[PDB]
RNA sequence: ACGGAAGGGCACCACCAGGAGUGGAGCCUGCGGCUUAAUUUGACUCAACACGGGGAAACUCACCAGGUCCAGACACAAUAAGGAUUGACAGAUUGAGAGCUCUUUCUUGAUUUUGUGGGUGGUGGUGCAUGGCCGUUCUUAGUUGGUGGAGUGAUUUGUCUGCUUAAUUGCGAUAACGAACGAGACCUUAACCUACUAAAUAGUGGUGCUAGCAUUUGCUGGUUAUCCACUUCUUAGAGGGACUAUCGGUUUCAAGCCGAUGGAAGUUUGAGGCAAUAACAGGUCUGUGAUGCCCUUAGACGUUCUGGGCCGCACGCGCGCUACACUGACGGAGCCAGCGAGUCUAACCUUGGCCGAGAGGUCUUGGUAAUCUUGUGAAACUCCGUCGUGCUGGGGAUAGAGCAUUGUAAUUAUUGCUCUUCAACGAGGAAUUCCUAGUAAGCGCAAGUCAUCAGCUUGCGUUGAUUACGUCCCUGCCCUUUGUACACACC
């Protein structure tokens, strides 16, 4: 799905720092909470990451809970160009 | 996810496949695993079990950068979000007569907030652009130096910088110095007679109301003495009060201070609004009784449109302690009750000699 | 600034949504329920499950991601919401846990009678007064039917149903369609410890202690 | 000092034991108090058709949630005020304390 | 659900693809001399020194400005 | 299982004695039919038809006439920074400042585009492929093991002749004994408590302060910071209380039943909630991100935008609402409930003041609520008048004109208000519904839906009768016996 590279990156870095992301199933909302990108953009970007085994999705009353996997955190690490085990969303 | 590859026991580090058997370190080369959480890597040698907390201290700085903090990598990151040296920033504030009084802080010092207190000298007194009002103190940023950039000038023309303007309104004379027009306190307000005369044909080619040129509206008056031709469009001349301009049809003379236009003013009771012209001397009175508590609180004030009542309503609205209710001074003087208490004493065979008072008799 | 009616309905719907979320994601962890405790400066969410090690993960990583999930969705401040995991007792006396275990057995490919008799034997062994499991749907044929498997005794009417029977219903998504699993467990009223210890119509007469007839007047003195 | 404690649960027994240990703590500390005023129980009713579709006999069904509210007025100094608001935490019982 | 006759006319008329030209960015060509810039830029510096201001007829047009910079040179 | 077979027992979804009706009229609303571009659709005896919470202006929305967009993940291959692709002013075009498409060029830069696979969505089909839920059989008393007994067996007994009960409820009898579910118990609600604990968010009395009328002292009020006292009324928590008590009849003289007394209460005290086994090819894929299969998937049956439609009217049906007038209409007065609901990052329930015939407007105010709206000052009702047996001052359908409110929008009138118009209807044929006491009936109120819109529904109180206290005639239900050529079971 066509979106700009910068807000694709914004979605990806929010996913990397927080480790989870909750997106209400409300297309045309045009402003996600906690991310200044459109809700449709975050939903479809995370669906694309879900398809390549990088994040898991749970639906549960119209809200799309996403949690990224280990292959996902490694992929986002080398995607956003961070050093190995710099800072994932897995702090003790 | 997957079956271990056949024939691959590893060193505890995993760095080395086919670990050399060591009785001292089982399944281990014995060289540091060095898996890097802390960038340096695990301090301990390869082992069964996870890596211990990092031992290398790192240095981060306080908000202003003046001091550093050597903290262990394992904790430092958290400590980082909290470090503050707290030495005062001290940077000169923009006014330049002040220095930031804030302690070490992230970001800029911000606006000078040093209160400016006029010292006890006439020159020292802070004043208005008109210079009518002298003020004891103001915030430094809040001082607004005149946009004109000219100091307040009076008839003397002595210029003392004004950093605010008083609200008061003053009339300013025409050059003719015969008739005058009402105006507001202004930056460097003009001396009387400085203003060009509307009545004089040469000085003003427009109507008193302005709006359209005077010549187009009517033939221009021959002389300054001759009145400027009045026109239907409203003059809009400022009132002495300044609450409103003027909706009257244009007139050559200045707008009269009394106003046919009545301004709604609410009574002390506030339950009623009486419309009175601007410049009215008095507070509106409505025939209703105050009906509010006396200082004793055993009686209700019967005065009509009492001066004490608005204060009493506000006093009631404010949260009052039991002590506060007992105190007579908080209650307004008009409301204070001077009647004799006339209540039985502790014995009950005597009457209180005191005047009516809140609380139990002595 | 909310009325008490709307506040209590709102935290009821919050409990219902949280329970639905947990039963959607923690199905393979033996999720057996949730409890909410509001506290000055903190609200705590107690998950009652069987596999607490799978609920937690390494250093509670799944717990951290579940706290972050419920936080992000329900707009809580950092530190205001905390989740704990707790190993439920008497797993045989948990209709939701038994229904989920039966669902996963049927999905893995166990026979219906073998799975149902396994769950009824486990519940009866766990000290229940009775168990009853119903499987409904297309069983070995295009025409649907219902199979019932019971042991012990179960009651059906009155307030003791709310007191003693626990029931759960699950949807099993087989390749021919949906099977319905219904599990009813009547616990022993004697082991309750919270509320009535017996059925309403149970009457216990205590045994009179027998004393020998004295047949002689006597006086004890001090 | 004029504090008021409001308890607004749906669980009668937990509400009553919270009220009881607050009032016994108050009389143990010898605090003058207005006793637990029990407001009218407010019943929240929702009436629905039983059927998910619309056929059959028109059978209706009323569900209700009962809210029980109590309040206690206390005149106690501030240290016992914080100890009271730090003690008596019960699941399902909503407690709020207000001053003046 | 019978069928769709499509009484609306034959209008499968899907547009261009940002029409594929040859090489672009014609500034100008100069033998052993400096090249200037044809299609002079928008006065808005949000659209500055990189945008070719369009020249259709009787107006000029911007994409970096957005859609609106209408002047008649 | 059925019987136009028998015996016993029952039920106002049966009758009897009656009450209110409905069926006749106008209108409202749902269904069919017809009509239509479309008038989306499910459901058709009880157990479809004011039902899908279905009171649709847009939305909802599924239908019709048209216009966009992709929200086609992912993989592979191709094109490809000498550029994959995206967007767009103006004009043309279009209902449309939709570049949708075209002219003209700018802009973007690896996200895309094209093809194959594979997905995704679908209020598309299938409720006769399903889950769950609901309805119904079936508001009645019924259902099942174990071990014994009978039978070659299907099966039977237990689970029964009598009597009793609302009840396989019990007394009992007894090839059965001991059990389980259902019934009952239970739980919620309504009735009682001058007994307990209390209450400035409930009240009452007294004392302060104060008004009016009287005159020793009284009566009716106002004011809570003016304080004190109390808990009868009110609200809860904890308990008490009824168990058919006592007495008298009657019955193998048992279970029980009938009368009287006492009692707040004596039809299991009233009303509910819960509610077995076995089933229906009942309803529902249009509640569901519940679902299998089938269909479709980019000029899509996805989704959105604009405009229509769901309301269209020769007709036939089912819920209802207003009435045919004096046991009334109208006008002034009088003047009394209970159940409830309400605003935060919003704009809800709204007192009071002012303006306006009204509807409404406006300035404020209290209330996140036992406090404020709200004593919800409701309506029927009472009392004085006006009318006067005239389709009449009964009735208010159908029309015309104007003023307001909700809403982006009211044209096929959203509702409200004002003046005018003033139709059927003179108590309703065969038929047919519901109902036994604070019940029927009358009367309004709150809530649901809800921006606006009740002639609907779910509850609530106000006023309050007649007539049974039975029966098996009709329509059905339970149990037993009996006949059967029935077993998809008398259609
Ligand atoms: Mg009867
Ligand atoms: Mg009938
Ligand atoms: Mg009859
Ligand atoms: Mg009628
Ligand atoms: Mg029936
Ligand atoms: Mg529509
Ligand atoms: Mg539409
Ligand atoms: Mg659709
Ligand atoms: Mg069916
Ligand atoms: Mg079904
Ligand atoms: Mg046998
Ligand atoms: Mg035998
Ligand atoms: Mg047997
Ligand atoms: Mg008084
Ligand atoms: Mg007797
Ligand atoms: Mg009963
Ligand atoms: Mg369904
Ligand atoms: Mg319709
Ligand atoms: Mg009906
Ligand atoms: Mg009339
Ligand atoms: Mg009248
Ligand atoms: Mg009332
Ligand atoms: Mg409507
Ligand atoms: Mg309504
Ligand atoms: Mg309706
Ligand atoms: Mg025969
Ligand atoms: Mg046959
Ligand atoms: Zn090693
Ligand atoms: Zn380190
Ligand atoms: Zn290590
Ligand atoms: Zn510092
Ligand atoms: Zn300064
Ligand atoms: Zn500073
Ligand atoms: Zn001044
Ligand atoms: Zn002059
Ligand atoms: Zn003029
Ligand atoms: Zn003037
Ligand atoms: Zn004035
Ligand atoms: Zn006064
Ligand atoms: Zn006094
Ligand atoms: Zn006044
Ligand atoms: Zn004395
Ligand atoms: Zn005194
Ligand atoms: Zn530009």
């Amino acid at each position: 799905m066509l979106m700009p590279k910068e807000d694709r990156n914004k979605i990806h870095q929010y996913l990397f720092q927080e480790g989870v992301v909750v997106a209400k199933k409300d297309f045309n909302q045009a402003k996600h909470e906690e991310i200044d990108t459109k809700n449709l953009y975050v939903i479809k970007a995370l669906q694309s990451l879900t398809s390549k085994g990088y994040v898991k999705t749970q639906f549960s009353w119209q809200y799309y809970y996403y949690t990224l996997t280990e292959e996902g955190v490694e992929y986002l690490r080398e995607y956003l160009n961070l050093p190995e085990h710099i800072v994932p969303g897995t702090y003790i | 996810k997957r079956v271990p590859v056949k024939n691959r026991p590893t060193c505890w580090c995993g760095k080395v496949v086919n670990p050399d058997p060591n009785p001292l370190d089982p399944n281990s080369c014995g060289q540091t695993c060095n898996a890097s959480t802390c960038m340096h890597g695990c301090s301990k040698i390869c082992h069964l079990g996870p890596h211990p907390e990092c031992t290398r201290m790192v240095e981060i700085m306080c908000h202003c950068g003046k001091h550093s903090k050597s903290i262990f990598c394992y904790q430092s990151k958290v400590m980082k979000k909290n470090f503050n040296c707290q030495e005062v920033c001290g940077l000169p504030l923009s006014c330049s007569i002040h220095t930031c009084k804030k302690k070490c802080h992230p970001g800029l010092c911000g606006p000078c907030p040093e209160m400016i207190i006029s010292k006890d000298s006439p020159k020292k007194q802070i004043k208005c652009y008109c210079g009518n009002h002298t003020r004891a103190n103001i915030k430094c940023s809040e001082t607004k130096f005149p946009k004109s950039g000219k100091s307040s000038k009076d008839e003397n023309g002595n210029r003392w910088i004004g950093v605010f303007a008083c609200a008061d309104n003053r009339v300013v004379d025409y050059s003719c110095r015969k008739h005058s027009f009402i105006e507001s306190c202004i930056s460097p307000p003009t001396i009387n007679g400085e203003k060009a005369c509307p009545f004089l044909p040469s000085s003003l080619k427009t109507c008193p109301c302005g709006r359209t040129a005077l010549e187009e509206l009517t033939k221009p008056r021959k002389h300054c003495d001759d009145p400027i031709p009045t026109c239907d469009s409203r003059c809009g001349k400022p009132l002495k009060c300044g609450k409103h301009s003027c909706p009257f049809t244009c007139h050559d003379k200045a707008c009269m201070e009394p106003c046919l236009q009545i301004d709604s003013v609410k009574c002390a009771c506030e339950q009623s609004t009486f419309s009175v012209p601007c410049g009215f001397q008095g507070r509106p009175r409505c025939n209703i009784k105050c009906e509010s508590l006396m200082s004793c609180r055993r009686h209700r004030c019967t005065d009509r449109c009492c001066s004490g009542r608005p204060s009493a309503i506000r006093r009631k609205k404010n949260l009052f302690r039991t002590q506060d209710l007992l105190d007579e001074s908080l209650v307004e003087a008009k409301h204070i009750c001077l009647k004799p208490c006339n209540l039985t004493l502790s014995c009950g065979i005597h009457k209180c000699q005191r005047k009516c008072h809140p609380g139990k008799c002595p | 600034l909310i009325s008490k009616k709307r506040k209590l309905v709102a935290d009821g719907v919050f409990y219902a949504e949280l329970n639905e979320f947990f039963t959607r994601e923690l199905a393979e962890e033996g999720y057996s329920g949730v409890e909410v405790r509001v506290t000055p400066t903190k609200t705590e969410v107690i998950i009652r499950a069987t596999r607490t090690q799978d609920v937690l993960g390494e250093n509670g990583r799944r717990i951290n991601e579940l706290t972050l999930l419920v936080q992000k969705r329900f707009k809580y401040a950092p530190g205001t919401i905390v989740l704990y995991a707790e190993r439920v007792q008497d797993r045989g006396l948990s209709a939701v846990a038994q229904a989920e275990s039966m669902k996963f057995k049927l999905l893995n490919g166990l026979a219906i009678r073998r799975a149902a008799y396994g769950v009824v034997r486990y519940v009866m062994e766990s000290g229940a007064k009775g168990c009853e499991v119903v499987v409904s749907g297309k069983l070995r044929a295009a025409r649907a039917k219902a199979m019932k498997f019971a042991d012990g005794f179960l009651i059906h009417s009155g307030q003791p149903v709310n007191d003693f029977i626990d029931t759960a219903t699950r949807h099993v998504l087989m390749r021919q369609g949906v099977l319905g699993i219904k599990v009813k467990i009547m616990r022993d009223p004697a082991k309750s410890r919270t509320g009535p210890k017996a059925l309403p119509d149970a009457v216990t007469i205590i045994e009179p202690k027998e004393e020998e007839p004295i047949l002689a007047p006597s006086v004890k003195d001090y | 000092i004029k504090i008021r404690i409001t308890l607004t649960s749906t669980k009668v027994k937990q509400l009553e034991n919270v009220s009881s240990n607050i009032v016994k703590n108050a009389e143990q500390h010898n605090l003058v108090k207005k006793g637990p005023v029990r407001l009218p129980t407010k019943v929240l009713k929702i009436s629905t058709r039983k059927t998910p579709n619309g056929e059959g006999s028109k059978t209706w069904e009323t569900y209700e949630m009962r809210i029980h509210k109590r309040y206690i007025d206390l005149e106690a100094p501030v240290q016992i005020v914080k100890r009271i608001t730090q003690i008596t935490i019960e699941p399902g019982v909503d407690v709020e304390v207000v001053v003046a | 659900r019978k069928k769709k006759v499509y009484t609306t006319p034959k209008k499968i008329k899907h547009k261009h693809k940002k029409v594929k030209l040859a090489v672009l960015s014609y500034y100008k060509v100069d033998a052993e001399g400096k090249v200037t810039k044809l299609r002079r830029e928008c006065s808005n510096p949000t659209c500055g020194a990189g945008v070719f201001l369009a020249n259709h007829k009787d107006r000029l047009y911007c994409g970096k400005c957005h859609s609106v910079y209408k002047v008649n040179a």
